[PDB]
């Protein structure tokens, strides 16, 4: 019923800033979760696609999950998902592929999106605070629903969840 | 090919050629079934079953 | 002179040409593959020449691709090729006629001579257009007809509950093509979803390879068709192809333990590796056959496939007469309704609720898309339904005339406005 | 934080079915959707709802039906459920006569065009065998698949809205809707193996408990 997170590593964590304090906060709020954070900067939107192609070909057999945060502002998301269909990435099949995005959907077996509104950022700060307070009690969908409540109270972030079982962080 | 022409000795001289006789001869002489001969005559289409006109068939 | 054979055997060809004309004229698959003919109403012997060429090529291709075989794998092509084959039909209708069996195809059963029945899932009319063929399942046991068949089910579905076994020696099988799988569902069933699970469970490795392995993969959705001459060699020539890609104890110790007993050791092998079918043209008329009762009938099958002799025995009391009438209402079977009304006297009390299993009230059942005008008019005449009463559950507020207007049944709209006020 | 769904009556339910498509479109028909409609009928009526079947509607009928329920007084009921059994593409739903945009169905429920349901769960379950709008407590459960195999018999409609009923039969008194939907999406693509998978768009700001 719950995705196994007892694998050697608890996945990767790639943060991209295609254009500050929000990504800086993401650094520690994901590093404390025992992740391998790979920060980046401004890029041209073809080398980034090739980079996700590179990280697609890696021995993720020891990772428990996978995260991909995209702090963006002219590129196709299909050209990024194409390398992660799980049919080629045999070491990620049956394991989460989190895509937290801030700026049409590709349907696939085990993805999850976190679309947000461009107007640190309230979405990112709320997410970091929520993950700091409740990480060991509630599962991910309840975390994101409370984030939705906080954002809409103080457009509403979407949640396109194609998960097959539950997420947890302990 | 000429056998297809000349087995029809009981001819109507280029006409219906006694469709009733065709219905009854196949019944009595080779032991078929009526549900098959009434299908064959239906596939013979309309009156005027010319021995040569019907079998411009190849 | 008794030369009526020279016209019977010619008119049989004339009939079979018109049934291969449909399949070679229509059909997406044959146009895509390049084996299609034109639409000309009345076809000719070209519809037979094309089948002969197709069978020749579909056999010669696998023969050439297959190796030159040996002393062991060429005797199998004589134990199988020189055998005895019998065809099963398994339909629920009433076909015995006492001493004459006549089974027709859909294109003949619906060619303005509409006898109730039918079993076909959508898709066959466009891809192949072989709905003019009396399909038959094949049996390789070889023994006599009068013994009950050991097979009971086709690929997955048990079609009927009344086996009609016929011998190969009929003259109507001359122009019947054979295909190793269902012509549309070209899929050998896996080693788990196959009949007679005891034999397949005896050999574990066989099931892993007798799964969904399609045939003629040049266009995915093909399946080779072999005529009468080339249908017996191509079964053995494909058994060899399957065997020389298998590593199991069955590859020796049963496939050559069947040599001296060609019954339940050859049929259980071939009907598990393959699921063959025989496709006879328009009609199959015979005086010799075997009507073997396998399974007792059901009300749903007796009403769907209209069989009055079986219905009059299945229906025992009014408590079943009401169920039979409810089955007839939601199918449009006028003959069943007439039979029940002539043999029963109903009353409006028992028609005030849908029996468990039905999903519509009486006034909606009588007025839906597939309802029959005869039953509607008869129910209105007996006064067992109110012509002016609105639906409560489905489409609430509307009335039967609104249904008759939505769907466009003029013969029903007139019958409604005439028999009532509306 | 739960939702406090304990109003006098527990919401409304609307089921729309299209089975005999009008010949002006080209689609032949849909097979065995009446059993799906009856299963949803029973399952959602078990949840103290008020189901309202509507079989074989047209575009102009669907839009007016949705509009005339938008102007009702849902003040004493705590939620709203709408189920759409029809044919269509990624983000379009088909009536008997033609297509109607899914955007123009939820417009009458945007919250600025109706005050009866302010911050209330407006569940949508589409089985059209993705340009979705966004607002408040909207939850869309969208699927597009006839199944995996076994065409023969249309055994109990389609996988999605029978697994949904199976999970709401037992889990719906101890779990919340996001968990039931994940377990449905797990039963699908599991009893589907030899390909399409449903997607769950959820803008809910609270936790949905059906008790
Ligand atoms: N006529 C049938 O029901 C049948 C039997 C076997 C194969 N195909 C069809």
């Amino acid at each position: 019923n719950s995705y196994k997170m007892d694998y050697p590593e608890m996945g990767l964590c790639i943060i991209i800033n295609n254009k500050d304090v929000d990504a800086a906060n993401l650094r520690e709020t994901f590093r404390n979760l025992k992740y391998e954070v790979r920060n980046k900067n401004d890029l041209t939107r073809e080398e980034i696609v090739e980079l996700m192609r590179d990280v697609s070909k890696e021995d993720h057999s020891k990772r428990s999950s996978f995260v991909c945060v995209l702090l963006s502002h002219p590129v196709d998301l299909k050209k990024i998902t194409n390398f992660f269909r799980g049919d080629r990435c045999r070491s990620l099949t049956g394991k989460p592929k989190l895509f937290i995005i801030q700026a049409k959907i590709p349907v696939e077996a085990d993805f999850l999106y976190a679309y947000s509104t461009a107007p640190g950022s309230w979405f990112i700060q709320s997410l970091c605070a929520m993950l700091k307070q409740y990480a060991d009690k509630l599962e991910f969908m309840h975390i994101l629903t409370r984030v939705n409540r906080k954002v809409a109270t103080e457009q509403i972030p979407c949640i396109v969840s194609m998960l097959t079982k539950e997420l947890y962080f302990y | 090919i000429r056998e297809a022409f000349r087995v029809f000795d009981k001819d109507g001289n280029g006409y219906i050629s006694a469709a009733e006789l065709r219905h009854v001869m196949t019944n009595l002489g080779e032991k078929l079934t009526d549900e098959e001969v009434d299908e064959m005559i239906r596939e013979a289409d309309i009156d005027g079953d010319g021995q040569v006109n019907y079998e411009e068939f190849v | 002179a008794a030369a009526a054979g020279k016209i019977g055997a010619f008119l049989r060809k004339a009939v079979a040409a018109q049934s291969y004309g449909l399949m070679f004229a229509n059909g997406k698959l044959f146009e895509a593959t390049g084996d299609a003919l034109e639409k000309r109403g009345q076809y000719g012997f070209s519809a037979l020449q094309r089948l002969d060429g197709l069978s020749r090529r579909n056999l010669a291709a696998v023969e050439a691709r297959l190796g030159a075989l040996d002393s062991a794998e060429r005797g199998l092509k004589e134990r199988i090729m020189t055998g005895a084959w019998h065809f099963r039909h398994q339909s629920n209708a009433a076909l015995d006629d006492g001493k004459t069996a006549a089974i027709a195809s859909n294109h003949l059963l619906a060619r303005e001579s509409r006898s109730s029945g039918g079993n076909t899932f959508a898709g066959d009319k466009a891809l192949l257009s072989n709905h003019d063929f009396v399909f038959f399942g094949v049996e390789f046991s070889g023994r006599g007809k009068q013994d009950k068949p050991l097979n009971h089910k086709h690929s997955t579905m048990d079609f009927g509950a009344n086996a009609y076994v016929v011998p190969d020696t009929l003259p109507a099988c001359r122009h019947g093509y054979l295909t190793l799988t269902d012509h549309f569902f070209n899929r050998v069933p896996g080693g788990r979803e196959a009949e007679h699970q005891d034999f397949v469970g005896s050999f574990p490795q066989m099931g892993a390879e007798t799964g969904r392995w399609i045939h003629e993969g040049k266009y995915r959705q093909n399946a080779p068709i072999f005529n009468y001459r080339d249908m017996k060699a191509a079964v053995a020539l494909h058994l060899i192809e399957f065997l020389r890609d298998s590593k199991d104890a069955a590859f020796k110790a049963y496939v050559f333990d069947q040599a001296m007993q060609s019954g339940q050791a050859l049929d259980r092998v071939l009907n598990s590796v393959f699921q063959a079918e025989f496709h006879i043209p328009r009609l199959m008329a015979t005086t010799d056959y075997a009507k073997h009762p396998l399974r007792p009938m059901l009300l749903k099958e007796a009403v769907d496939s209209v069989n009055l002799p079986a219905l009059s025995g299945l229906v025992s009391s009014k408590g079943d007469a009401v169920t039979a009438m409810w089955h007839a209402i939601d199918k449009g079977k006028d003959a069943v309704a007439a039979h029940l009304l002539g043999n029963w006297r109903f009353e409006a009390g028992d028609f005030a609720s849908a029996p468990p299993g039905f999903y519509h009230e009486l006034n909606y059942a009588l007025s839906e898309h597939g309802a029959s005008v005869y039953i509607l008019d008869q129910f209105l005449s007996r006064g067992w339904a109110a012509v002016n009463a609105p639906f409560e559950h489905v489409n609430s507020g509307e009335t039967m005339l609104d249904n008759a207007v939505k769907y466009g049944n003029r013969e029903m709209a007139a019958a409604l406005i005439k028999h009532g006020a509306d």
